[PDB]
């Protein structure tokens, strides 16, 4: 799986912090406020990179956060360390790949009235040079229907 | 606790024993054991939710005593200290109801606070009336004494009932029923919140959100009535519940069945205005709801970079290539800005939008190779995109690696997607051909899809389209299973498997998705079919012995070619030519292909060239013509040559040559005279050259072409050609050449095709070309007697009524006119042919005449129309004087009204009704009323001629009459007077419901009237007391109808014409994308005119109007609905009192004050909120309202219809459909042309915009308007012909009306004036339609149109009677 | 082989006789059972001998079965009709000109019981597999909203196989499974703003009180008291709810001496009764309170029929009917006359409880509506309690007024 961005990591930390529970033991007084791992998962995968929020990752990366939170703190690494340069560089790479893909994509009066298209019609028995008015064509159709009926 | 209940659920004996054991453990010896209770919580909960009442009672009695008897303490307990995880898919909120109702006091008398519904006691009559009456009554056998004693004993027995007996039984009843108990919590929790003080409410609201999450309380995720759903509904239904996080709201909406409730809450937060998270979550949830329009509007409101708005506008209307280009430009500009300096983190959502929408666009544009190269990038592999776009290019190794990478991290919503991809892998992998687990994968995928379906709202919508599409590919995978099972060498060549393969291929060929689906799904289906088509082809190449006839490989080749051609056709229909050329270049790379499908490929190519030849260039069109001429025609058939020459003539008529095109059309029609399209296009070209050169020898030819094209084809297609035919009849000369032409070649055309145009040919029935049209209408009527009887009945009666006024000087009977005799001879012939059916129809019509009700509602409607006309004329005198005198016409109207005041075939029903009217006219009440009115309605006194004085007197009399007419019957039995209707039965005659033959249906299942229901109700609609008639059919369903008395034979006939126009335009909306995708359709009720004064219209019981809702809200507030107009006019008068003519600021401040004082813009919004308490129902109603309002606004703007007054708009509460009260073209009576140029294009008053919450307007409303504009703008539909055909008779009636005032020779208007006026009128609509259809640069004028529709600078100038505030 | 020759000559006879006789029979149930057995026997196996004689019977048989299943009938009768009309022993090859008559019962089978929905889905799959999609779509076009709505509702069925086959047939439909529905789906809505009846509950811990609406509660009570699947104790709880609702929605402010002095007046037995006519033709739409009252009254009348609830429901019902008729005769007769019952009055809305002014107090005439809806109930055993109610009304009216012929002039009887 792709590496975790510090932005989505701080987002996960805040989502866990917004569950009204402490990391010392994730079932605090008012035990009905058990940890909603699916909620923080939904809140995290809305970040820059791909979903990457299965049942495992949500617990694994929080258990990784706990040691380094109990070095710089996640909130400090978010406010510090080029706050928005990481996600912006990721998105710039994405846009560069987009442009490369879109660029390499493929771009995508000899009058000839040959005598074949007219010869087939002549063989069919109809004159092409002389346009038969629709009235005579209708009369011919009626005569053909009459012949068929007899 | 763990196993006894799992392995022995049915044997309730040991379960009850174990529950009694744990209850004893909890009850007795508590001082000794209190740690054991920790682990046995699931046992206690299960015993509490058991189905046995005694166990539940003994468990609740111990669960209640453990807590203080205080509502706040129990609420806090159940909200933060109690864990419901151990419950297990249970509706535990009923236990909350138990706990909250048990703490209530149950040692006091029972009572109720509903004083309005209190039942009076026996002795309550001792204090109601005055005193002395009862005082004298109080100072005034055994059979009665015993009764009184027993009754007093019984009453004493009742007074012993306490409130505790009610609550216990209420709770025991809520136990068994999950439904109607969720509602009890929803309705009781806010009541508890109301009594909680601020200190308690603050903490409770602050701790509810942790409880809304509550971690592992997710087993309810699959519960149909999930507990979190009810809890959040109740919490939101409170008054002060401000604090709730939008992220948790979106999570609950997605996971639990809270989609529409969550969206409503989020938008209610958003429209109250650190804070961008609300809009972010709302946009995410809208994109999750598949509601493209709302998402697009929200983002256009959020769009920072201008390129994003254009990209979203392009992608919203199917412009995928331009959308992709705009997205590329946008992200390039963003990359440049980033290289300049870092941007705020709030822009990341826009970047994700660009990413995913560029991915989607490239997916729609058949860029699978580019998508694979992108998702497979070394640094940022996107495994989901790769898994999606890998199998469509046969990259099975990449697909397998992406699958194994996704199966571990796939969203649970995409479980069925992962199953389908696993099946694709197992079926199509070269080195992993293991066809052992196939049906199991399909079963698991179907189960997961159904489980996801159970998580979606109950009202089907765009949210459910993904699963409805997935079903088809799942059943195809199931079929592919046996396909591959039969292609193996063990079964290869076997007839039993060959027949199954042939059948499955035929079914696939005959089973197709709909155009409303995106090209992505069409590709996902066709490419999946192509793999197995090729497998069939390849499988029959190494088994030359098996089936040695070169047929089964040809079968697969033909299947693949047909699938490719169908995919290209679908891509073309959606508006993609480049992908069409790509697919054509693809299909060209085959060793050999059939000759039948190559002709269809060439046909699709020439169709692409056709639809691309709108602004064709010389070079490109000549190259296309050369490519056309380069095709060989040696091994082809004959009819294909006819179609080819027809398309050639079309493409060359597109260019301004017109000679070789005529030759090619003639040659094609001679090659195959049965080819309908060729002859239709030839007739189109002939009509064009006739209208241009005006040669008589061409009109007959054009009409013959149209008729021969309409002969052998379906009516849906032939409609626009009959339209062209009917319009050409306005060019005939004195010799009536084209008349005899159409009369000579009409034998052969189906008679059903003329049903949709009976009114058009009836107007020509009165012209100099009569006799032949009479013969034709009689011939077509021999098959449909009623469809021709009703219209001729109405027209004959109208002609008789008109002649009665033309011969005012001659008393008694008079000689009939030529059209009268002409249309009555046909009725005589019909009665001779269909005597029973016509006699039953006559009986029905003569019985419904009894619906002439009385003088009360008659004079009420008369004075209502009088007040309406008074206001309409006063608006004209508003700005000038506003102290104006009544006009002569209005004076004559009111005089005639107050003089008649209600009393104004050889049949006997009319005579009996007149006798009854003269009889009931002998009472003194109505005589005294007439006297009092005449002593006031006289105008011969000074000071009463003022228009506003008349308006005030009319309002006074309106109030008096409405207070008088409130005591009348509301329904009557049909058997009282209508004997033939009550005695009507299916055995009498096979008569169909009125309005059935109007639109022909493919099937002949026409519901016949089984019998008329006995009850006939009276409903106040259209400012009149209409009579509602119910008719039942042989299917058991009931249809309601209103027998409306027009009282105006011209306005009703001009009104029911736009209904026919819309009904003709409705099919077209259903034949294009971006219209079916949005479910755009006109709601056109059925209206049939049975007589000049009466017409029968279809309706539904629950259909209010805007004015009805307004007056209902006013009565609720206790005010008069006529207050705002009177206030506007009072301000106008007081401003003009000092000579100053009211300026613009005057109107603006008047509107502002009347809106802020007595007409708040939030009236319709609160009305809708109260009407629809359910979030899903409210959302569906609002969406239907938005789309229907947009459609009718587009109609009333493009089509020059009268202003949509508020009382006209009918609003169906049961579906949300919006239909108006009979629009009509506002043709200028003076000039005779359409001049629909009001300040406001369509009704978008502040109340509506507030109901549409200001984003339904910017999104679905304008989106639907643009879609319907671009839809009708397509030339293939030829809506101009229908418009011309309708405007022909719309203007003929205008000319007839204008010439009647002065004074056969005058029976015909003119040979050149009528056509010129019709052409002038139709262009005014066509230009307005094209102006709206223009969508250059991702921008449209519809935005400026909707912006002007609600601008106060223009609304203030509208008519007060138009209610610019409602 | 041998018995098909003796049944063929009588097939048309028995079919037509059972069809024309059950129409005017006393218990037209065994005839439909016989028809179902005959259809099952003819369909079992490939006889190919009775098929020729049964073919000319579909034109009238199918029409009759459709007319039967379309009309209002008891649940079991409707189920039998829809199941015997769908399972016809005729191949689809010959049912083409008579296929349109099978969609109306199909949409009802899809909405019927588990067996009925299963049979309907079976027939739907049979017809979609054995026929071209285009013709089948043109066939279902008249009725598409109901069919699709039922197919979407049954998708949420608890039965796994039922939902699975529903999804399978929906996928078999193809793109037509999501085409635009002109007959848009219906959605629930409220018609009035006035609040329905409620019970007052108090809280002594916070010195406050609440209002408990009980419209849907009374609805649930009536629903669970009507159905036969409910258990006895739940029926008893619903009866208790209805009883407390009835007793809580009245004044209960009557005295013994005051009642005796009120009913013991010469005017009640000497003064002429005003001959005004009561007619629901002037009655407005039912308000929430009135419909809840009707539901409670019919639930009480039903409990009076329930065997285990009769001992306590019948006496309470009789006494409540006595109360209602006594208050009615007291308000519409005697020296005290309401402004709408005086001499010369005419029918008006003042007699009924409506959202408008109407009457001053709750309309006691609602008792007649309850008896009417009870006697018109699907079960005929309820007519007994309606007759008992009418009997006690007439008896107590004649008692309070004497001269039985005189107590019939009351507008209550009108
Ligand atoms: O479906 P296609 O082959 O692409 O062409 C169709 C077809 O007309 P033709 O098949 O004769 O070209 C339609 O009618 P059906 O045959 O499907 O019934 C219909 O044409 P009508 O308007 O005559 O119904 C439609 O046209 P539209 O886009 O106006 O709905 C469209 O023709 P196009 O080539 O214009 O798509």
């Amino acid at each position: 799986n792709p590496e975790w961005l510090i932005s989505e990591d701080w987002a996960l930390l805040q989502a866990v912090k917004q569950l009204l529970e402490l990391p010392l033991n994730l079932t605090i007084v008012s035990p009905a406020h058990t940890p909603n791992w699916d909620l923080v998962s939904d809140v995290v995968n809305s970040c820059s990179r791909i979903y990457r929020s299965s049942k495992q990752c949500r617990n694994r990366y929080e258990n990784v956060i706990i040691p380094r939170e109990e070095p710089l703190r996640t909130s400090q690494i978010y406010a510090q360390d080029e706050n928005a340069t990481h996600t912006q560089l990721y998105t710039s790479h994405f846009d560069l790949m987009k442009m490369t893909a879109g660029k390499r994509s493929p771009p995508i009066n000899p009058f000839q009235k040959n005598p074949k298209h007219a010869s087939v019609l002549a063989e069919s028995g109809i004159n092409y040079d002389k346009p038969l008015p629709p009235i005579q064509v209708a009369s011919l159709r009626a005569e053909r229907i009459a012949k068929e009926k007899k | 606790m763990t196993y006894i209940e799992k392995r022995f659920p049915e044997d309730l004996e040991l379960n009850a024993q174990f529950l009694d054991l744990v209850n004893y453990v909890y009850r007795d010896e508590t001082l000794s054991g209190s740690e054991l209770t920790a682990k046995l919580e699931p046992a206690f909960l299960s015993g509490l939710r058991c189905a046995q009442p005694l166990i539940r009672a003994k468990f609740f009695e111990v669960f209640d005593n453990s807590m203080k008897r205080r509502v706040y303490e129990r609420l806090l307990y159940v909200t933060c200290s109690q864990n419901w995880e151990a419950m297990g898919n249970h509706f535990w909120i009923k236990q909350c109801i138990e706990l909250l109702l048990a703490v209530c006091e149950k040692s006091t008398p029972i009572g109720t606070s509903c004083q309005g519904a209190m039942l009076p006691s026996i002795t309550n009559v001792i204090n109601l009336a005055d005193s002395h009456d009862r005082a004298a009554f109080a100072m005034v056998g055994n059979q009665l004494h015993m009764l009184t004693n027993r009754h007093d004993k019984f009453l004493d027995t009742l007074r012993e009932v306490k409130t505790g007996a009610l609550l216990s039984a209420f709770v025991q009843l809520c136990h068994i029923s999950t439904t109607l108990a969720e509602k009890t919590w929803v309705q009781l929790f806010p009541r508890l919140w109301k009594i909680l003080s601020d200190r308690q409410q603050h903490a409770l609201a602050g701790e509810i959100s942790p409880f809304l999450c509550s971690g592992s309380h997710q087993v309810q995720r699959d519960c149909q009535p999930s507990a979190l759903n009810c809890f959040v509904e109740a919490m939101s239904q409170c008054v002060p519940p401000i604090p709730i996080r939008p992220c948790v709201l979106k999570y609950l909406g997605k996971t639990h069945n809270l989609w529409f409730r969550s969206t409503l809450m989020l938008e209610h937060q958003a429209f109250e205005k650190p804070q961008q998270e609300i809009l972010d979550s709302l946009a995410e949830l809208y994109s999750l709801l598949q509601e493209e329009d709302m998402w697009a509007g929200l983002w256009q409101k959020r769009c920072k970079y201008s390129e994003t708005a254009t990209a979203i506008a392009y992608e919203q209307h199917g412009f995928f290539e331009q959308a992709q280009e705009s997205y590329e430009k946008a992200m390039d500009k963003a990359k440049k800005e980033h290289e300049r300096s870092n941007a705020s983190p709030a822009i990341f959502p826009e970047y994700q939008l660009w990413e995913d929408h560029w991915i989607r666009c490239s997916k729609e544009l058949n860029q699978w190779e580019a998508l694979t190269e992108y998702g497979q990038s070394k640094g940022h592999i996107n495994p989901y995109l790769v898994l999606e776009c890998a199998w469509r290019v046969s990259n099975w190794t990449a697909m397998k690696e992406a699958l194994v990478q996704v199966e571990v991290s796939c969203p649970k919503e995409m479980a069925w997607k992962v199953n389908m991809y696993r099946g694709y892998l197992a079926i199509c992998h070269p080195e992993e051909q293991q066809l052992s687990f196939i049906e199991r994968l399909v079963e698991m995928a179907s189960s997961l899809a159904i489980r996801e379906w159970r998580r979606l709202p109950h009202v089907v919508s765009h949210v459910h389209t993904p699963l409805l599409q997935a079903a088809q590919q799942i059943i195809e995978l199931q079929e592919a299973a046996q396909i591959n099972a039969g292609l193996q060498p063990t079964n290869l060549g076997r007839n039993n498997s060959l027949h199954d393969m042939k059948t499955v291929v035929k079914t696939w060929r005959n089973r197709l998705p709909i155009v409303s689906d995106d090209l992505s799904h069409w590709s996902s289906i066709f490419m999946w079919r192509q793999h197995h088509y090729q497998a069939i082809v390849t499988a029959y190449e190494n088994s030359s012995q098996h089936d040695p006839s070169s047929n089964n490989a040809m079968l697969g080749v033909h299947a693949s070619a047909s699938a490719i051609i169908q995919y290209g056709k679908i891509a073309r229909k959606q508006g993609l030519v480049n992908v069409a050329l790509d697919i054509l270049s693809r299909i060209h790379t085959i060793p050999t292909v059939p000759i039948v499908d190559c002709f269809q490929k060439i046909r699709q190519q020439v169709k692409c060239y056709l639809q691309l030849a709108g602004v064709m260039g010389k070079n490109e069109c000549m190259q296309g013509l050369e490519v056309i001429e380069s095709t060989n025609l040696k091994y082809f058939t004959k009819e294909m040559t006819a179609e080819f020459y027809a398309l050639k003539g079309m493409f060359l008529a597109q260019i301004n040559k017109s000679e070789e095109a005529n030759k090619a059309f003639s040659a094609a029609v001679q090659m195959h005279d049965v080819l309908v399209k060729a002859w239709a296009m030839w007739g189109d070209y002939l009509e064009n050259i006739f209208v241009k050169e005006r040669q008589l020898h061409l009109g007959v030819s054009a009409i013959t072409c149209y008729l021969h094209a309409c002969r052998h084809q379906n009516e849906s297609k032939s409609r626009k050609y009959l339209a062209k035919v009917l319009w050409l009849l306005s060019f005939d000369d004195d010799k009536n050449t084209l008349a005899d032409a159409v009369d000579k070649y009409c034998i052969g055309v189906p008679p059903i095709q003329w049903l949709a145009w009976i009114p058009q040919l009836l107007t020509c029935l009165v012209g100099s070309e009569g006799k032949l049209l009479l013969n034709l209408i009689s011939q077509v009527g021999r098959v449909y007697p009623q469809a021709v009887y009703f219209p001729i009945r109405t027209l004959y009666l109208t002609l008789k009524i008109e002649q009665r006024e033309r011969y005012k000087s001659d008393p008694g009977p008079i000689r009939a006119t030529a059209p009268m005799w002409r249309c009555s001879r046909i009725m005589h012939m019909q009665r001779e042919l269909h005597p029973t059916l016509l006699s039953s129809l006559e009986g029905i019509v003569d019985q419904m005449v009894w619906f002439r009700e009385n003088w009360h509602e008659e004079v009420l409607r008369q004075l209502q129309q009088g007040l309406a006309k008074c206001y309409s004329v006063a608006f004209e005198k508003s700005g000038a004087v506003s102290d104006a005198k009544i006009t002569p016409h209005t004076l004559n109207f009111v005089k005639k009204l107050v003089s008649t005041f209600g009393v104004g075939f050889s049949s006997a029903a009319s005579e009996s009704l007149a006798r009854r009217a003269q009889a009931t006219a002998q009472d003194p009440v109505f005589q005294k009323l007439k006297g009092q009115f005449t002593t006031d309605f006289d105008f011969s006194v000074p000071g009463s001629m003022k228009l506003h004085n008349l308006i005030s007197k009319l309002k006074k009399w309106i109030k008096i009459l409405e207070a008088k007419t409130k005591q009348l019957p509301k329904f009557f039995l049909i058997e009282e007077k209508c004997r033939f209707l009550s005695n009507f039965s299916a055995q009498t005659a096979e008569v169909e419901i009125p309005g059935e033959f109007l639109m022909p249906k493919p099937t002949h299942y026409y519901i016949k009237i089984a019998r008329f229901m006995p009850r006939v109700e009276i409903v106040q609609k259209h400012n009149t007391a209409a009579r509602r008639l119910y008719i039942r059919g042989h299917n058991g369903k009931i249809y309601p109808y209103l027998v409306m008395n027009d009282a105006c034979l011209t306005e009703s006939r001009r009104e029911e014409r736009v209904l026919q126009l819309l009904r003709l335009l409705n099919p077209c909306l259903e034949k294009r994308k971006e219209t079916t995708k949005r479910h755009l359709f006109f709601t056109v009720p059925r209206v049939v005119a049975v007589s000049p004064q009466m017409r029968l219209v279809e309706d539904n019981p629950s259909s209010l109007s805007l004015v009805e809702i307004y007056k209902q809200r006013c009565a609720k507030k206790g005010i008069e609905h006529d207050n705002p107009i009177s206030r506007y006019y009072d301000r106008l008068a007081t401003v003009q009192a000092r000579g100053t003519q009211a300026s613009h600021q005057v109107l603006r401040d008047i509107l502002k004050e009347v809106q802020s004082n007595m007409v708040p813009r939030s009236m319709l919004k609160e009305w809708a909120l109260h009407t629809f308490p359910n979030a899903t129902d409210y959302w569906t109603f609002r969406k239907m309202f938005t789309i229907q309002l947009a459609l009718i606004g587009f109609a009333e703007f493009v089509l020059h219809l009268n202003r949509l007054n508020p009382e006209m708009l009918q609003i169906a509460q049961d579906t949300g459909k919006l239909n108006v009260a009979y629009f009509r073209f506002d043709i200028n009576d003076a000039t005779g042309d359409l001049d629909a140029n009001r300040p406001v294009p369509f009704r978008l008053t502040p109340n509506i915009s507030e109901f549409l919450t200001t984003i339904g307007v910017s999104g679905p409303l304008t989106a639907s308007m643009i879609a319907v504009a671009r839809c009708f703008a397509q030339p293939n539909f030829k809506v101009d012909g229908i418009l011309k055909t309708v405007l022909r008779d719309e203007i003929i009636a205008w000319h007839k009306k204008t010439q009647e005032d002065t004074s056969g020779q005058p029976e015909n208007m003119d040979s050149q004036q009528l056509v010129s006026l019709v052409q002038k009128a139709v262009t005014a609509i066509m230009t307005r339609l094209h102006n709206l259809a223009q969508f250059e640069g991702g921008e449209s004028k519809v935005n400026t149109l909707v912006a002007a529709a609600n601008s106060l600078d223009n609304l203030c100038r509208m008519d007060p009677a138009w209610h610019p505030w409602l | 082989a041998e018995n098909e020759q003796m049944l063929k000559p009588h097939l048309h006879k028995i079919v037509n006789s059972s069809m024309e006789l059950a129409q005017t029979a006393k218990e037209p149930y065994n005839y439909f059972l016989l028809l179902r057995a005959l259809f099952r026997s003819i369909g079992g196996g490939s006889h190919d001998l009775l098929y020729q004689e049964f073919l000319p019977l579909l034109p009238n048989l199918l029409q009759g079965l459709n007319m039967l299943q379309s009309g209002l009938h008891k649940q079991h009768m409707k189920d039998l009709f829809v199941e015997l009309c769908l399972t016809v022993p005729v191949r689809l090859s010959s049912l083409l000109p008579y296929l349109p008559m099978l969609m109306d019962p199909l949409v009802s089978a899809l909405n019927g019981s588990q067996t009925l929905v299963s049979q309907g889905l079976r027939t739907l799959e049979l017809c979609v597999d054995n026929l071209q999609p285009d013709f089948l779509y043109d066939h279902i076009q008249p009725v598409r909203a109901e069919l699709m709505q039922a197919l979407w509702r049954t998708l949420r069925n608890p039965a796994d196989s039922i939902s699975h086959v529903a999804y399978r047939v929906l996928g078999k439909f193809g793109g037509s499974n999501r085409k635009m529905l002109k007959e848009s789906q219906k959605l629930h809505y409220v018609v009035t703003e006035v609040q329905g009846p409620s019970i007052t509950v108090e809280f002594s811990d916070c010195k406050a009180s609440l209002q408990l609406p009980m419209e849907k509660a009374i609805e649930t009570a009536l629903d669970c008291l009507k159905s036969a699947n409910t258990e006895p104790y739940y029926r008893r709880q619903a009866w208790e709810v209805i009883k407390c609702f009835l007793v809580a929605m009245m004044s209960l402010e009557d005295n013994k001496h005051a009642l005796y002095q009120l009913l013991a007046h010469p005017n009640f037995t000497e003064k002429t009764i005003p001959n005004v006519i009561i007619s629901h033709r002037y009655k407005a739409q039912d308000t929430p309170a009135r419909k809840t009252f009707e539901q409670a009254l019919t639930g009480a009348f039903m409990s009076a029929v329930i065997k285990d609830l009769r001992p306590s429901a019948l006496p309470f019902v009789a006494s409540l009917i006595r109360h209602y008729t006594m208050v009615a005769v007291a308000q519409q007769c005697g020296p005290f006359l309401l402004p709408c019952y005086q001499v010369g009055s005419q029918p008006s809305t003042a007699m009924f409880h409506s959202e408008e002014n109407g009457s001053k107090g709750m309309d006691p005439l609602v008792l007649i509506d309850a008896i009417a809806i009870c006697m018109a109930y699907e079960e005929k055993e309820l007519c007994k309690i309606g007759e008992v109610a009418l009997a006690v009304i007439f008896d107590v009216a004649s008692i309070i007024l004497g001269s039985k012929e005189r107590a019939c002039q009351l507008p209550l009887f009108s």
